[PDB]
RNA sequence: GAGGCCACAAUAACUAUAGGCAUA
DNA sequence: GTATGCCTATAGTTATTGTGGCC
């Protein structure tokens, strides 16, 4: 086995377990029993003081998720600087990419003995009527970032035969997932995937349809005092993202204490300012470029009526990417879907996961995010109050 | 034979080397007498100069330094069960192991750290040195290691006896069954004989306690649970320490006694105060303290959990950001009760705090019963869909239904979405100085009217609300207001029914009386008409 | 050798992120 | 121009007091 360590000053994960419903506790005892028979995990004593949360997911029966967000952090030099998997820039340019689970490809590989204690997790019991069942991994765990890093070697050697017979196709691996980059058509794509599923059994997204979209301002016959006041507040705010935006000639029109309903004729100087503000928005933004050394950030706003706006950026107001998502459904189900859609988008494009700013209370999210989660990764997230001008501004994007 | 759990000190640390102070002669005779017994039974061993370590005698000996040097463990009392969670049983007994630690061996390599000395009377002469062979009292690792031993000692018995429920809790076993008492008593004795194979003693039938069992401050019957009776003293002078323990007893009551409120007494404890400061009760505390004192005359009890039925949670508003709930399965037979009080003071409207209360109860239901309840809330299903579709944050509740028990939960006013044709347009502003804490509020109207008052001892935030207070006060039933204060505009869209500031629910009364109000925001300092004029008036003497 | 340990609550104090206002 | 100064959020954290316990 490959020796793994931590940073020399780091301690092991000591994360508390969020409480679980009885339906999921029963499902987890089943799953971990069979994993104990098959040698994959082992019960441990109380002399092991580390813990890592464990959850249950449906993902198209049940499934065990281990939230290793804290352990990955404490081994990040190991799986990033040392054995890291480099990113294919050509992946996002494929006309179509589909996603493959290769989770079961880790269970064969043994795990370094001195490192298994850091991987401890605790099935809890209802009402604390029972001590809590404590396993630890004996093999490479699904969801630890060291796992594909270590399986890296044996993954090149298991695909070179396919990749030699298709050196056009690009395929990239983040965690327990494979990404198949192709330009072939829908028929000659799905045939290729079910071939590769048989090449591996031996041992539905299109990034081009994603497009940053332009802001569109109202188009009005009769502008009113109120209409303009609303519009300069929005434009004044968006001059932080488009600095070539001005409101000088629109405020000249609001001279003296006018009633809110009064109609204002657009002077030619105003009508010009407006017409180029429009042109600055209908074209891209500039000076914004991806930085490999900084964290991606993703912020979602609730728009109402089952639709949502997001932005991926690295410094305030410099959005690498923005978009919209819309809908027997509730906010949490929708929010959970956006977070997964935004993440896989962010995965193919940059090979990284964004840290989310979520417009929900932490307690509520901790309760229900597990209901509709289907991914093997879980991203970093935090809980924010969306300011009103941010909601108002990104409403005005256009729809595909 | 119970195998030892391997234990290590924390990386870099060495074992304790604390000095033994000399002790009274009457103290020494008592130590040598019980130390020679523990030696006779193999619990401790005499040692010699080969051992560099030592801990001082006290719980026989005090292991402060050693516990600081011992590795961490995954601690076993993560949380206490709650009585509501337990299922009704027919026959329950409690066994207490009495040679608990004495019967678990200590990892061989760790024993050298437990060394301790009985000093000599003359003290010129050296003393007797000993070390532990079994889990010592007061050692950080004893509880978790004992619990791990007990858990595997009971696993054969548990598999052989599926219907019996053994709950381990420190040195105690709590055993329940639906067997009838005779056949219960037979199983209890097989369990005693099992524990006895590994040398664990337990009270025989003649010595076992009868229901009810006192546990963790609860009184546990086989069919119901209660708390031990709650005394709160009657004084005329009240020190801050006294109000601390008042709030403590009430908070402990609120799990079974419904409708307890403490937020009035907690408000007395805000800010620093030496514990003997004789604080006089605000009188609306005595109101709440009266209501609470009589609620505790009532008899109460909780029932146990029937898994085959649904859980129901019903919430009532007690007012002033105070709420109370009950959980039951069959009507008027409560499992437990609780309270929820926002006390951030943050401006939050009742619809939101309500949603917060349900989120606390959902979390607690999953801890205690492993499933979420069905809710009965004093809020209309359209009033809720009104708020939570206009609100910026997401939420989600499980099944809930309206229930009509006043006071209900309504949105006190409704601001217009578009500007009101034919309504006077007010342009408001405030301004204050930090240095002189002095400021002005005012407005300017499209119909020619204007007004400026000077306030004293304010902040910029306060003056911007005062100016809105003036426009609403000097205007008709339909107004358009424009402010430049994102603060004032925000604190009014969210509609805080309660508050600590008089000025803000003052304003909320004004908005209640009004028929149509439209509230708009423009950015400050941009030459926008109306705002410019009023900003000139308000900031004249101020900046 | 001036009790530690757990759950909950209250009070106080300080870290980050975002937002606001103000002033130089 | 670029920095500090004061408030509000969403979170995290260390300390005290208290209720109920235990050793
Ligand atoms: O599930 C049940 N039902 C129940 C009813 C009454 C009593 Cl008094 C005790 C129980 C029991 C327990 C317990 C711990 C809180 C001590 C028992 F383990 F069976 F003792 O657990
Ligand atoms: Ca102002």
């Amino acid at each position: 086995t490959v020796p793994v360590k931590l940073k020399p000053g780091m301690d092991g994960p000591k994360v508390k377990q969020w409480p679980l419903t009885e339906e999921k506790i029963k499902a987890l005892v089943e799953i971990c029993t069979e994993m104990e028979k098959e040698g994959k995990i082992s019960k441990i004593g109380p002399e092991n003081p580390y813990n890592t949360p464990v959850f249950a997911i449906k993902k198209k029966k049940w499934r065990k998720l281990v939230d290793f967000r804290e352990l990955n952090k404490k081994t990040q030099d190991f799986w990033e600087v040392q054995l890291g998997i480099p990113h294919p820039a050509g992946l996002k340019k494929k006309k179509s990419v589909t996603v493959l689970d290769v989770g079961d490809a880790y269970f064969s590989v043994p795990l370094d003995e001195d490192f298994r204690k850091y991987t401890a997790f605790t099935i809890p019991s209802i009402n604390n009527e029972t001590p809590g069942i404590r396993y630890q991994y004996n093999v490479l765990p699904q969801g630890w970032k060291g796992s594909p890093a270590i399986f890296q070697s044996s993954m090149t050697k298991i695909l070179e035969p396919f990749r030699k017979q298709n050196p056009d196709i690009v395929i990239y691996q983040y965690m327990d997932d494979l990404y198949v980059g192709s330009d072939l058509e829908i028929g000659q794509h799905r045939t290729k995937i079910e071939e590769l599923r048989q090449h591996l059994l031996r041992w539905e997204l299109h990034p081009d349809k994603w497009t940053v979209q332009p802001i569109v301002l109202p188009e009005k016959d009769s502008w009113t005092v109120n209409d303009i006041q609303k519009l300069v507040g929005k434009l004044n705010w968006a001059s932080q993202i488009y600095p070539g935006i001005k409101v000088r000639q629109l405020c000249k029109l609001l001279r003296g204490t006018k009633a809110l309903t009064e109609v204002i004729p657009l002077t030619e100087e105003a009508e010009l300012e407006l017409a180029e503000n429009r042109e600055i928005l209908k074209e891209p933004v500039h000076g914004v470029y991806y930085d490999p050394s900084k964290d991606l950030i993703a912020e979602i706003q609730k728009q109402g009526q089952g639709q949502w706006t997001y932005q991926i950026y690295q410094e305030p107001f410099k959005n690498l990417k923005t978009g919209k998502y819309a809908r027997h459904t509730n906010d949490v189900k929708q929010l959970t879907e956006a977070v997964q859609k935004i993440t896989t988008e962010s995965i193919v494009i940059w090979g990284k996961t964004p840290k989310f700013k979520l417009p929900i209370q932490k307690e509520t999210w901790e309760t229900w995010w597990t209901e509709y989660w289907q991914a093997t990764w879980v991203p970093e997230w935090e809980f924010v109050n969306t300011p009103p001008l941010v909601k108002l501004w990104y409403q005005l994007e256009k729809e595909p | 034979p119970i195998e030892t759990v391997p234990v290590k000190l924390k990386p870099g640390m060495d074992g304790p080397k604390v000095k033994q102070w000399p002790l009274t002669e009457e103290k020494i005779k008592a130590l040598v007498e019980i130390c020679t017994e523990m030696e006779k039974e193999g619990k401790i061993s005499k040692i010699g100069p080969e051992n560099p370590y030592n801990t001082p005698v006290f719980k026989l000996v005090d292991f402060r330094e050693l516990n600081k040097k011992t590795q961490d463990f995954w601690e076993v009392q993560l949380g206490i069960p709650h009585p509501a969670g337990l299922k009704k049983k027919k026959s329950v007994t409690v066994l207490d192991v009495g040679d608990a630690y004495f019967s678990v061996p200590l990892d061989e390599d760790f024993r050298k750290y437990t060394a301790f000395t009985i000093p000599s009377i003359n003290n010129e002469t050296p003393g007797i040195r000993y070390q532990y062979n079994v889990l010592p009292q007061g050692w950080k690792g004893s509880p978790a290691i004992f619990q791990s031993s007990m858990t595997k000692i009971l696993e054969p018995f548990r598999k052989q006896n599926p219907d019996i429920v053994i709950y381990q809790y420190m040195d105690d076993l709590y055993v329940g069954s639906d067997l009838e008492i005779g056949q219960h008593r037979t199983k209890i004795e097989e369990l005693r004989q099992h524990l006895l194979r590994w040398g664990l003693t337990t009270p025989d039938k003649k010595h076992q306690k009868e229901p009810p069992f006192l546990w963790m401050g609860y009184e546990l019957h086989p069919d119901k649970w209660t708390v031990q009776p709650i005394v709160l003293p009657e004084k005329d002078s009240w020190t801050v320490n006294d109000i601390q323990k008042l709030v403590g007893k009430l908070n402990w009551a609120s799990q079974i006694y419904p409708g307890i409120k403490v937020r009035q007494l907690c408000k007395l404890l805000r800010g620093t105060k030496a514990l003997t400061e004789v604080i006089p009760l605000t009188e609306e505390a005595e109101l709440e303290l009266a209501e609470n004192r009589e609620i505790l005359k009532e008899p109460v009890h909780g029932v146990y959990y029937d898994p085959s039925k649904d859980l129901i949670a019903e919430i009532q508003k007690q007012g002033q950001g105070q709420w109370t709930y009950q959980i039951y399965q069959e009507p008027f037979k409560n499992l437990k009760t609780g309270k929820y009080a926002r006390m951030r003071g943050a401006h939050t409207n009742d619809v939101k705090q309500l949603t917060e209360a349900v989120q606390k109860i959902t979390t607690e239901s999953i801890v205690i019963w492993g499933k979420t309840p069905k809710f009965k809330l004093p809020i209309q299903k359209e009033t809720w869909e009104t708020w939570w579709t206009e609100y910026w944050q997401a939420t989600w509740v499980p099944e809930w239904e309206f229930v009509n028990t006043p006071p209900l939960v309504k949105l006190w006013y409704q601001l217009e979405k578009e500007p009101i044709v034919g309504a006077e347009t007010f342009y408001v502003d405030g301004a204050a100085s930090r240095e002189t804490k002095l400021g002005k509020a005012g407005y300017v109207t499209n119909k020619g009217r204007q007004k400026v008052v000077t306030l004293t001892d304010t902040t910029n935030q306060k003056t911007e609300l005062q100016a809105i207070h003036l426009a609403l006060q000097d205007s008709g039933l339909e107004v358009n207001i424009v402010t430049d204060s994102q603060y004032a505009l925000g604190i009014i869209q969210a509609q805080p029914d309660q508050s600590e500031s008089e000025l803000v629910n003052q304003i909320i009364e004004q908005l209640i009386k009004k028929e149509k109000v439209y509230l708009a925001w423009v950015p400050a300092h941009k030459g926008i008409g109306g705002n410019e004029q009023v900003d000139k008036l308000v900031s004249a003497g101020i900046r």
